[PDB]
């Protein structure tokens, strides 16, 4: 049941004596029992990834072969908790070893077998009664939050022999006993699942909802949906972590699953410390946001062949929820550093290279990760509707959107926020481009919006013509030096600006901009809009005129209804509420018209 | 000249300070000196011969 | 401990560039040091970097030169280089191979660490929420230093980065209105930096809590890919076991991705851009990353791994890489330089991400964050002003134009000059920053709120 090891390059070892061990296999290597995976299989030679350190294994060292193949254990008591790039809780870790370094080969369960969960049955089964996959026979109230459903796991069913009445039970002890033909299976609260295979559904559905974003940029222009797939291709600076925070702390998803694969070590302190302190009310009472979120840390000066294992494993808890009729938002905060996993593994497994050293199956493994995304209809027979979204960074070098990894994502993720380095100098943040960004979603939401809202659509249309028209301006305004312009011209300009200082750039550090609720968004935008039509009326109805309205008499004249406008992100959403703001926004408007009847 | 008398004098107390570091030191190591030759020399007269963990049959 | 005696080989079975590659040995371990004796008596030292049935590949540190196929005398030390570190080697110069260069004795080990060094578990490593008080107002005001940040300063051949990392060492505080032991890897540099750094470090009378280590352009290539990690292995020491403050410089970066890219080519690997290794963001990430607060333990450990940026091109690999790792950088440039501007530190391109946290109040004053925005707004502008008037004359400004150029002037003058000797508090810098932005009307500020401007604008 060994195999012996016979070299080692680094993160990739290579074992003898190992004729009946199949690829994708979890191996056991050294004297410490490092965990690593098989790759290749060379006559009774295995070429092994290990998800550890191999500083100090020696020729000889024992290989213990294990059938299952890399896993994540899934069952109550993952909410809440911080795991490795290979499913090891880190509060477990340095309440045991208490140390503050992650040991090398450590063996620890992933979910705590001395929890007490309380568990409460269907109470619509009976012995003799048919289950089958994905059904859920159980809750366990792991906080008032997420109420955690026991399913049966996939490729299983049979007659249900036994159900455990409602009580208090751990996960070592037996909840549903069910038979199919003679074999008799007895499952805990946990079941175990393969990260590298796809969890099976129902049905893959269309997504028609929006991802609720606290961005007036990435929402009110490029919308993204519940179940759909977007990269973040930031250069350094370019905020684009800021962006996956906010994303994850004001959200309308049920639950987060946040992947730091190969993130600097800070961040990962920086969502423990901070998140405890934010607030969700679910039904009048406060709640903390940590009970809904669980995250994976596999930083980058961890072992680089994790990062593949982090977010596979990611990825998979993400599913697992889908399964219980959640709505999952997951984000893996690099893609870029996934990718240089397997291009390390591939130089050392002496593989042909393609475009720029990175390997030729690059894009297969994209293309697998981002489709497992979606909104779904569950298996199961409660028939729960569920979705994955993948919102995934990535870090193109210097900035230039032509290497493998963000020529690839862009060829699978169906919307684009294309950050711009130099939009982050300026502070300009978030620093979407907004020129070379889109969303393929626009068209299934407009019924979404013109079902709540009908006013957006067309505010979004009037306001990506204004910021196009004024590129096209800026273009020829750099040479010419503003001489040329109409004056018709020169307000598209300064409402661009407008648009630009006020509207796409917001700070997500303060108690006013950290949380931009749609109401707010497409309430302020409609009066820069309302501006914009009124300030062109006014001078296409008068350049015929026997006096023109040029945009230094407006500019003038309406000083404060500028002023006011620019305000209008001051608003506070949390200290005055929806009534106040749109009761502000709409004073604005009655401004601007007096103003402009005593203008015109 | 102030400055180098008192640079030399404080050089004086430097050379002091050091020589009560230093006698102290050699005060200190004379009382386990001889503990610590026992234990070293028994670690390396015991031997322990083994063969090396790795090797097969 | 390790009990059984060490086994010494004549077994070379070939050299290829700077790796020695031995046969017959018994249960090679990888990641191993072999120390080797040439036929003239020379030692030198290497690690094992592969191992393959009875096969061992080592890479000699000092070189390979002169190395021999039959005389060749190697022994296997049975363990990775774990190094002696103590408390005492404060106030002691080392070479880039950790023996003392400074007369004094070896190193009277406390305890020997693995100089690889172990990854901080993200479940205990605490979030800086402590600012350090550089007294440089283009730092302390735009682009503020935590105790734990990573903030490399990116420079370039000729400018005075040597300076700035000197100032730094001397008048580094809190604003909480502090002895940091310092670390300095001089790796890569020629001896009047490494001269110049040590007797600083003497004239400012804190050399007894200096520790130097240096490896100079005329020594060998592949001790600069350890000396980091000695400098580190002795500040985690410090940190993490004595709760000592410690503030760790590495020189030029530049020189370790150099030599890094020599034994990267030598090895064969897969190159990504301009012929590093494609696993360079995963080396440096073992670099940079030690570095930081630990829950329950009262040291830290600060970086400022300046490096220096090939042409000036800041995507570069070597800033690229670092930049995305570090948490910001502070980035000096030679059109202010060319201008005899000290420190000729460029706000722009730069940031600190730990800014956010280590600002405003119960940190240092409440209009913090605000005065740094706009400040951004503005010099950025009046940068593009100025790319503008250079085609169109200063006829074609108006009035909002030419006062983001006087801005602008006064701003580079008066926030950034200071010079070698200029301690401002951090205070004093935002006290600047309004007397600069009350150049503009308050319409003009935007990124500041009412609430803000009604109280500080006044003055
Ligand atoms: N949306 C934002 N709102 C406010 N500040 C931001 C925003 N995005 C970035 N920043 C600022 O810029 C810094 C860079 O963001 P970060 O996420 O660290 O960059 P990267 O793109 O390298 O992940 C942040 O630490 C913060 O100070
Ligand atoms: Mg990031």
């Amino acid at each position: 049941t060994f195999g012996y090891v016979h070299g080692v390059s680094g993160p990739v070892v290579t074992a003898c004596d190992m004729a009946g061990a199949a690829m994708y296999e979890l191996v056991r290597v050294g004297h410490s029992e490092l965990v690593g995976e098989i790759i290749r299989l060379e006559g009774d030679m295995a070429t092994i990834q290990v998800y550890e350190e191999t500083s100090g294994v020696s020729v000889g060292d024992p290989v213990l072969r294990t059938g299952k193949p890399l896993s994540v254990e899934l069952g109550p008591g993952i909410m809440g908790a911080i795991f490795d790039g290979i499913q090891r809780p880190l509060s477990d870790i340095s309440s045991q070893t208490q140390s503050i370094y992650i040991p090398r080969g450590v063996n620890v369960s992933a979910l705590s077998r001395d929890i007490k969960w309380e568990f409460i049955p269907s109470k619509n089964l009976r012995v003799g009664s048919h289950i089958t996959g994905g059904d859920i026979y159980g809750i366990v109230n792991e906080n008032s939050l997420i109420k955690h459903k026991i399913m049966l796991p996939p490729r299983s069913r049979g007659s249900v022999t036994y159900i455990a009445p409602p009580g208090n039970y751990d996960a070592s002890d037996v909840v549903l006993e069910l038979e199919f033909e003679g074999v008799k299976e007895k499952l805990s609260m946990v079941q175990v699942w393969p990260v590298r295979q796809v969890r099976p559904v129902t049905e893959k559905l269309p997504a028609n909802h929006p991802l609720l974003t606290g961005q007036r940029v990435l929402d009110a222009l490029f919308p993204c949906v519940q179940g759909g797939t977007t990269a973040i291709p930031g250069a350094f600076g370019c905020g684009k972590t800021v962006i996956s925070q906010s994303l994850s702390k004001y959200s309308n998803s049920d639950v987060i699953i946040y992947v730091g694969c190969g993130e600097r070590g800070n961040e990962m302190s920086e969502v423990l410390r901070d998140f405890p302190e934010l607030t969700m009310e679910v039904d009048g009472k406060v709640e903390s946001i940590m009970k809904r979120t669980a995250l994976v840390a596999n930083t980058s000066n961890m072992p680089v062949a994790a990062r593949e294992a982090s977010i596979y494993t990611g990825i998979t808890l993400s599913e697992y929820f889908r399964d219980m009729g959640y709505h999952v938002s997951m984000m893996a905060d690099s893609t870029s550093r996934w990718a240089e996993a397997l291009r390390e593994i591939s130089g050392r497994l002496a593989e042909m290279p393609a475009d720029s050293g990175y390997p030729a199956y690059l894009g297969a493994r994209l293309a697998s990760f981002y489709e497992r995304a979606g909104r779904v209809k569950c298996l199961g027979n409660p028939e729960r509707e569920g979705s994955v979204s993948i919102v995934g960074a990535v870090s193109p070098p210097g900035g230039d959107f032509s290497d493998p990894v963000t020529s690839a994502t862009l060829g699978i993720v169906q919307v684009f926020w294309g950050l711009d380095k130099k939009l982050a100098q300026r502070k300009h943040f978030p620093s979407v481009n907004w020129l070379i960004s889109y969303s393929k979603y626009m068209r299934a939401l407009d019924e979404y919006y013109d079902k709540h809202f009908t006013e957006f659509v067309p505010l979004r249309t009037k306001a990506k013509e204004i910021l196009q028209e004024e590129e096209d301006l800026a273009e020829i305004v750099q040479l010419v030096g503003k001489a040329s312009l109409a004056e018709t011209d020169k307000i598209t300009l300064e409402v661009a600006k407008l648009i630009k200082d006020d509207f796409l750039q917001q700070n997500g550090y303060t108690p006013y901009d950290r949380f931009c609720p749609f109401y707010k968004t497409v309430g302020m935008l409609s009066n820069m809009i309302s501006f914009y039509d009124m300030a062109r009326r006014a001078v296409e109805t008068t350049a015929q005129s026997d006096n023109k309205i040029t945009w230094s008499i407006i500019r003038e004249h309406m000083g404060e209804i500028l002023y006011k406008l620019s305000s209008m992100k001051f608003k506070d959403p949390v200290k005055d509420g929806e009534a106040k703001i749109k009761a502000d926004y709409a004073q604005l408007l009655e401004d601007m018209q007096n103003a402009f009847r005593s203008l015109e | 000249q102030a400055a180098m008398g008192s640079q030399g004098n404080l050089s004086a107390e430097v050379e002091q300070a050091t020589r009560r570091q230093v006698q102290g030191m050699q005060s200190s190591q004379q009382r386990n000196r001889e503990r610590v030759l026992t234990q070293l020399l028994g670690m390396v007269c015991d031997v322990r011969p083994q063969v090396h963990p790795n090797y097969r049959i | 401990y390790l009990s059984q005696p060490r086994l010494t080989y004549k077994t070379v079975s070939g050299v290829n560039g700077p790796l020695v590659i031995l046969d017959h040995v018994k249960f090679p371990r990888y990641a191993e040091i072999v120390h080797l004796t040439l036929p003239d008596g020379t030692k030198r030292s290497g690690q094992v970097l592969e191992v393959s049935g009875s096969k061992a590949v080592v890479q000699v540190f000092e070189g390979t030169s002169g190395i021999d196929a039959k005389k060749t005398s190697c022994e296997f030390t049975g363990d990775i280089l774990r190094t002696p570190v103590s408390e005492d080697m404060l106030g002691r110069v080392f070479n880039g191979s950790g023996k003392p260069i400074d007369r004094g004795p070896v190193v009277l080990a406390e305890d020997f660490l693995d100089i690889m060094g172990q990854p901080i578990n993200p479940q205990c490593r605490i979030y800086p929420e402590e600012m350090i008080q550089t007294g440089i107002s283009a730092i302390d005001g735009m682009n503020s230093i935590a105790r734990g940040q990573k903030i490399p300063i990116f420079s370039a051949a000729g400018l005075p980065h040597n300076e700035i990392a000197a100032q730094i060492c001397r008048q580094a505080g809190l604003v909480k209105k502090e002895n940091f032991a310092i670390v300095f890897a001089a790796m890569g540099v020629n001896m009047e930096t490494a001269r110049f750094f040590k007797s600083d470090f003497e004239e400012n009378g804190s050399m007894d809590n200096v520790c130097l280590f240096l490896n100079l352009a005329n020594d060998p290539t592949i001790e600069r890919i350890i000396t980091p990690r000695l400098a580190l292995t002795t500040a985690e020491f410090l940190a993490y076991q004595c709760e000592k403050h410690v503030l760790v410089i590495l020189t030029d970066m530049s020189s370790y991705a150099e030599a890094l890219r020599e034994v990267s080519a030598a090895r064969e690997e897969v190159p990504g851009r301009r012929g590093f290794p494609g696993y360079m963001y995963t080396d440096l990430a073992t670099i940079y990353e030690r570095a930081g607060r630990v829950e329950g333990r009262n040291g830290s450990i600060t970086q400022i791994p300046i490096l220096t940026m090939p042409n000036d091109d800041i995507t570069h690999p070597i800033p690229d890489l670092t930049g995305y790792i570090t948490e910001g950088q502070i980035y000096v440039d030679r059109q202010l330089h060319n201008r005899q501007i000290y420190p000729p530190i460029n706000v722009l391109p730069s940031l600190s991400r730990l800014m956010k946290s280590a600002i405003g109040e119960g940190m240092t004053r409440k209009d913090h964050a605000d005065v740094s925005n706009q400040l951004y707004a503005c010099y950025a502008i009046g940068k593009d002003v100025q790319a503008m008037k250079a085609v169109v004359g200063e006829e074609a400004l108006t009035s909002d134009d030419l006062l983001y150029l006087e801005f602008l002037q006064k701003f580079e003058k008066n926030f950034i000059t200071q010079g070698p000797y200029e301690n401002r508090t951090v205070y004093e810098t935002l006290d600047i920053g309004w007397q600069l932005l009350r150049i503009f009307p308050k319409e003009m500020l935007k990124r500041i709120p009412q609430s803000t401007l009604s109280e500080f604008y006044p003055r």
